Parts: structure tokens; sequence; C-alpha cells
């Protein structure tokens, strides 16, 4: 298989930025797509070997590198905001055919670190209303005030993590549009029977992931400091 | 500039080791029944081999036995596909506008090699066939003649020597003839 | 100049049939592929055809190729949800090669309502349902 | 074994270690199309000729080299690190026209039986050392998967010269020497 760490940063324009790869199928030739929502799967740079690089479709302000079978890793040598999106690794050879992708990398620059926050985290209680009508029982998760704009959200019950009758926010939400910023919100939905949200042993949790700013971050302001966190919150039936 | 394609060789799951890829097209009539083969080769023994008439990969040795299955499963396709995509693609179009288009003018000497030896000295051909007959005078003489094998200078030419044993009286009509098919007009050599 | 992929956005009846064209330069490629990106994920590959053949239909997936037209496409039977993922189309020159080597890629692609409350464990937001089916919004 | 009218050898990789070698050639009835070479990255055409009219892409020399190695590998494990058995070249040398005094020939050494795809064959007159004017194959394959391989001498006939054809090989003891006089 493929990886490649990261799996998000959060930039400072101005700054260098490494994202490695490193296949271990055997793999012959790998190669760096950009995934824009608009602009489709444009490719970077790439190679067919240990020592040489080939410059892609999309190669400006992106010098790329590979030291060698396994590892490949694309360079932006100076941040600005435009380099902002996901970022895709895959590798293939002796010999094909079937490109295997890695699993995404999502990448995010910044012009000032001013507009930059965590999510809290508030989960709610379905109505009775809902209970006697439909014999069955819905919860509801929202996390709001986070910049920026990718996050992971889960469910617990017993300490398990559960995908049963999950929706969520496929994208979230501007809170002000027609600002520039401007915070974004997001939501999710679980449910199951009424047996379960009536009985207390049953333990529910809600569970934003966020990846903001990670250790080695030159933090300014003298509120608490945004960082790479789990936000929570919970019920009993 | 029509390009060359190569079949494809498939991957795997004071001592010197060595592996051969023998990747092969067998036409014959035209393209109009072709036979693709692939081998693949342990220092000199063949292991594990594709061959179109069968259909699928194939173990031949012992040493193959576990490669077959995994083949069978990650190629086959693609190879199955090989032979109408890179044996044809590769023979209607660049074999046609090449080597199949080649005539090289074949190169006829004769000379005493050493009652004496006669030398006709056949060079520079191709294709391949050729036909060199010994004439003294009028008809063709059977007995006293020793060809070599048709020798393959491998720049695409051919040689070939027939040799005539025999004993010069008077002055005589001797007659090295000679048809390859870049000749319309067969060559015919003189000799004392 | 090398592929255009279209339909660029598309809507479909869960139950109803789903088709993606496709065409190329390129001149003649014999690979011819296709690869479904789940929600948030990678790119996994479903289909390929060669030109070899015009017709390959394999697990519930259809794909057919006009070489002489530069044209290909991608069918679905009685759909779900499940298939319901950005599609991706590319080609290229089977092998040898290349500069076209490989890929390439085209640009992508009970009825029963109800409004109830919730409260904190006081901060309400309330819903809209079963038009499972359901979303928020609020100012 | 094996009726047909032509034979295209598409696609011919060899790989063999210890030292890193490789070899990627095409042929068509038995004679070299072109090989690549491996560290400039360029199809070499035998008679360039041949180098007008089509283009190979020299990559797709580098990715069938590329699953050789891998290839030997698992290989050369699996059959308990038994190591291939140094065989001994023949060599016959020819001239390729009649010989003739004053005008130019070339001479031919032809090294058959050849394994490993490692040899050296080099040229003698009156056995001072000889390198102006050579030009020397491919590995070319056989049915015993083998190779043959000949190198080519620009002379032109004399008196008295005396032409050695000189193999080495680890399958020899002592240098071969063939010997060749017009």
């Amino acid at each position: 298989a493929v990886t490649q760490s990261p799996r998000n940063k959060v930039a400072v324009t101005g700054g260098k930025v490494t994202l490695s790869c490193d296949q271990t199928n055997n793999h012959n030739n790998m190669y760096w797509y950009r995934q824009d929502t608009g602009h489709g799967l444009r490719l970077i740079h790439y190679s067919y070997g240990a020592g040489s690089t080939e410059k892609g479709d999309i190669p400006d302000g992106y010098k790329a590198s590979r030291p060698s079978q396994k590892e490949f890793s694309l360079i932006l040598e100076l941040a600005t905001p435009s380099q902002t999106s996901v970022y895709f690794c895959a590798s293939g050879g002796l010999g094909g055919d079937e490109q295997y992708f890695g699993p995404g990398t999502r990448l995010t620059v910044l012009e000032d670190l001013k507009n930059v926050f965590p999510p809290e985290v508030a989960v709610f209680e379905p109505s009775e209303a809902e209970i006697s009508h439909t014999q069955k029982a819905t919860l509801v998760c929202l996390a709001t005030g986070f910049y920026p704009d990718h996050v992971e959200l889960s469910w617990w019950v017993n300490g398990k993590e559960v995908h049963s009758g999950v929706c969520t926010d496929p994208q979230p939400l501007k809170e002000q549009p027609a600002l520039n910023d401007s915070r974004y919100a997001l939501s999710s939905r679980l449910r199951v029977s009424a047996t379960f949200w009536q009985n207390p042993r049953n333990h529910f949790r809600c569970q934003v992931q966020f990846y903001g700013l990670s250790e080695n971050d030159e933090w300014t302001q003298d509120r608490a400091k945004p960082v790479t966190q789990i936000v929570s919150a919970e019920a009993w039936g | 500039l029509v390009e060359r394609l190569y079949l494809v060789c498939g991957g795997e799951g004071e001592r010197h080791f060595v592996h051969q890829f023998k990747g092969e097209c067998y036409f014959t009539n035209g393209t109009q029944r072709i036979r693709l083969v692939t081998r693949y080769i342990y220092n000199r023994e063949e292991y594990l081999r594709f061959d179109s008439d069968v259909g699928e990969y194939r173990a031949v040795t012992e040493l193959g036995r576990h490669s077959a299955e995994y083949y069978n499963k990650q190629y086959l396709e693609r190879t199955r596909a090989e032979l109408d995509t890179a044996c044809r693609h590769n023979y209607e179009e660049t074999e046609v506008p090449t080597s199949l288009r080649r005539l090289e003018q074949p190169n006829v000497a004769i000379s005493l090699s050493r009652h004496n030896t006669l030398v006709c000295s056949v060079t520079d051909f191709y294709p391949a066939k050729i036909k060199v007959r010994w004439f003294r005078n009028g008809q063709e003489e059977t007995v006293g003649v020793s060809s070599t094998q048709l020798i393959r200078n491998g720049d695409w030419t051919f040689q070939v020597l027939v040799m005539l044993e025999m004993t010069p009286h008077q002055g005589e009509v001797y007659t090295c003839h000679v048809e390859h098919p870049s000749l319309k007009s067969p060559i015919t050599v003189e000799w004392r | 100049e090398q592929v255009e992929q279209l339909p660029s956005i598309l809507r479909v009846q869960e139950g109803s049939s789903a088709s993606i064209n496709c065409s190329y330069e390129d001149s003649a490629s014999n690979y011819f592929p296709w690869y479904k990106q789940e929600p948030g994920e990678n790119p996994k590959l479903i289909i390929d055809i060669r030109s070899n053949m015009e017709r390959k239909q394999t697990q519930g997936l259809i794909v057919l190729l006009d070489k002489k037209a530069k044209r290909f496409s991608l069918h679905i039977t009685d759909t779900q949800p499940g298939d319901s993922a950005m599609y991706f189309c590319a080609a290229s020159r089977r092998g040898s090669g290349g500069s076209n080597y490989k890929l390439t890629f085209g640009k992508g692609t009970n009825p029963d309502p109800a409004v109830y409350q919730l409260r904190d464990s006081d901060k309400s937001v309330c819903l809209f349902t079963d038009f499972s089916n359901s979303a928020v919004a609020w100012s | 074994d094996i009726e047909a009218d032509h034979v295209g050898f598409y696609g011919t990789t060899v790989y063999q270690s210890p030292g890193d070698i490789g070899q990627y050639t095409h042929e068509f009835d038995g004679d070299e199309l072109f090989y690549v070479d491996l560290d400039k990255k360029k199809t070499v055409w035998r008679l360039p000729e041949f180098g007008q009219l089509i283009l190979f892409e020299p990559q797709g020399g580098l990715q069938n080299i590329a699953a050789e190695k891998h290839n030997l590998g698992i290989l050369t494990k699996r059959s308990n690190f038994t190591p291939a058995t140094n065989e001994a070249p023949q060599a016959t040398v020819f001239p390729k026209s009649p010989v003739l005094l004053g005008q130019p020939n070339t001479l031919i050494c032809f090294v058959d039986n050849i394994f490993p795809p490692v040899i050296n064959i080099t040229w003698l007159r009156n056995s001072k050392s000889v390198t102006d004017g050579v030009y020397e194959t491919s590995f070319l394959v056989n049915r015993d998967h083998s190779f043959h391989k000949l190198s080519y001498l620009t002379f032109i006939p004399s008196d008295d010269d005396i032409y050695d054809c000189k193999v080495e090989h680890w399958g020899l003891e002592e240098p071969v020497l063939k010997h060749w006089e017009p």
C-alpha cells in the first residue's frame, strides 16, 4: 500500500512545505496529483524511478523530488494562498496496468494568522414528540465557529465508533458568505430505536476531530492557543 | 513518426544470477494467423510461459508453479490483448514500412583459391533466399560442388561461397549463375 | 486538446440508469479506464478497456468504446446512493510509451414530513425531516 | 517447434546480478532492430536508416528492465540461490567480401554459446592490440537461452598481416585466440 504524511497540514505564507509518500508495492512510477473542486485531477510532477523527476501539468511553484524507490516528495518552496488544495499520491509499475493512489492530504495556506479557531461541540437531545410518533430516537450534533473548514466528526456508543444511521454535512456552511473569512459551521445526525435512548447504560458521544496548529507554531495572541484537538460532548439514555 | 510498441513483461508478488524476458510474435502468411509467446527464464530454465495457442499462462518447470496463478490474475487480460495491439500493430505499421521492404542487391565474384578450386563468392544480399549454380560450358556441374552454410554477417546481409573443384584445359567458359529476388535478372559471372 | 469528460455534474433518481461520455485525441490509445473516488477518499479502479474490443460488462458495470469515433463511455443499471461518487475518466497509450505513456484523466463527474424540537443538556435548534432524510440551517 | 514466415522478438529484456547488467533489444528474423542504451536513455538503431521512419520510446526499455530486476529478486531466492553455470564461448572469424589487396574489407568475429552475457572480444594485428575501427553488437538470443555476439574490424588486406580474434569469458580457463590470415 501507499500512505503519506502529512495527512493534513495548515501552512504559513512564505514557508517551506514537504509532503512525503512511501509506496511499498516495489513500484516503478509515482505521481503527485492535486484535486481541487472545479479543476479536476491535475498532475504536478512525477517520476519513473529513483532519481529523476519530470514536470507534469501544473508545476508552477511546485519543485518535486524523489530520493528512492519508496519515497517521493512534493516541495512547495514558497507558500501562497492559491497553493491551497487536496493532494494525492499514486504508484504503479512492474508492469501495470492500475494506478494505486494514496489516502489523501488536505493542505491550507493563509495570508495571516488572525481568524483561526477550534470548533465548539454541542450535542442535542431529540423531542419526546419524536419517540411517541416514529417509535425511535434521533440525536443531533453541531460544531460552530472554526477556521479552517476541514474537520472529521464521528459517533460513539459504549466507547465504540458507530456508523449506522448517521448523516453529516458532506460540506460545512460559511457563517457570513458576504465577508471574506468568515468562520465555518458544521452539523450531524445519529439514530437508533428508543429502547437505547431510554436505557441509561448506553453511552453516547459526538466527537469532532480538528487539525489546527500543531506543536512548533509561533503563537502571538493572548487567547488560548488553537491546536490539533479532539472536542467532545456526551449523553446518557 | 509512427511509434514502435514493446511487449510487456509482468512483475511478481563470483556467483552470478540471470533473468531473461523473451516476448515473441510468430507471423505466418501476412498477419493471417499470428501466435504470441512470452517466456520467463531463470538462468537457462524456462519457468513460466504465456502462449496464445493455449491462451493462459502456464508453469514449465516446478520453479514456476506458484508464478502461474499470480500472472493469470494480474496480467492475462492485456496479455491476450497484446497480440492484437503490438504483435499486429507492430507488423502492420513498422515491419511493412521497413524490414519487409529491404531488398539489398547481391554481389558475385569468382577466383582461384589455391587441378585447383574455383570460388564463386556471393556477398551482401537480403533476404536470405538465394540460388547459386555452377555452369562449365553451358550445362550445370553437379560434382565437385561444395557449398558453405549461409553466413549471416548480422548487419542485414548475407554471404555464401560455392566451391567448384576443377582442372583447367584450353580456355573454357565457367559460369557462377545467381538468382536472388532483389534481382529481376540473374547475375551470371564469367571465368577464364 | 487531450481528453474532455462530460457530463460535469449529474443527478439521477435512485433506481435509474446512469451514463458518462468521453472522447480523446490521442490518436489510437489502447487503454481507457474508470475511477470511483468515494466521498472524501482516494480514487480506486473500477473498470478498464483496450482497443482489443468495444464491449466489456463486469459485475454490474458496462463500458463501451468506439475506436474510430474517438469515443467511449460508462453506464450502470438500477442504481442506489452506493454509486454516488466523483467518477474519473482517463485514457493512455497502452504500452509502449512514452510521452502519453500513462494518464491523463478528464475533468471529472413514507414521504412523511415533520419539524421536531431539540434542547441542550438551554439552547435550541430545530429540524426539517422525511422529505432517511433531514437538514438544518439557522441565524 | 515452431513453423512461421516471420518472427518479431519485440521486447527482450535481460538482467543479471551482481553488477547490475541489463540489455533491452528488439529483433526481426534474427537481426538487431535496436537496443536501448540504459545510462543515456536513448534508442540506438542498428542501421540508422530505420531511425528516420519509426521511433521507439526508450523509457519503455526502462519499464521492461525494472520488472526484470524485481523477478530476479524473487527467483534467485526461490531457486535457493542456484547460480548460473559458466559456458565456453566458441569463435569463428570470417570476412565480409572476398579478399583483395589494398581494397578495404571488414573482419568479422562471431562468438556463440556465450553465458552469461558477459564476454570480452578484442582484435590483434601481428599480435599488437587494435581498437580503431571496431564495432561490437548487442547480445543476441538463441534457443537454449544462451547468447551470441559479433565484433567487426575495419582493415585493408595486405602481407603479411596476421589477424587474431581474442575471447575472454569466465567459462574459459585461458583467453581463446582465433587466428585468421588472407
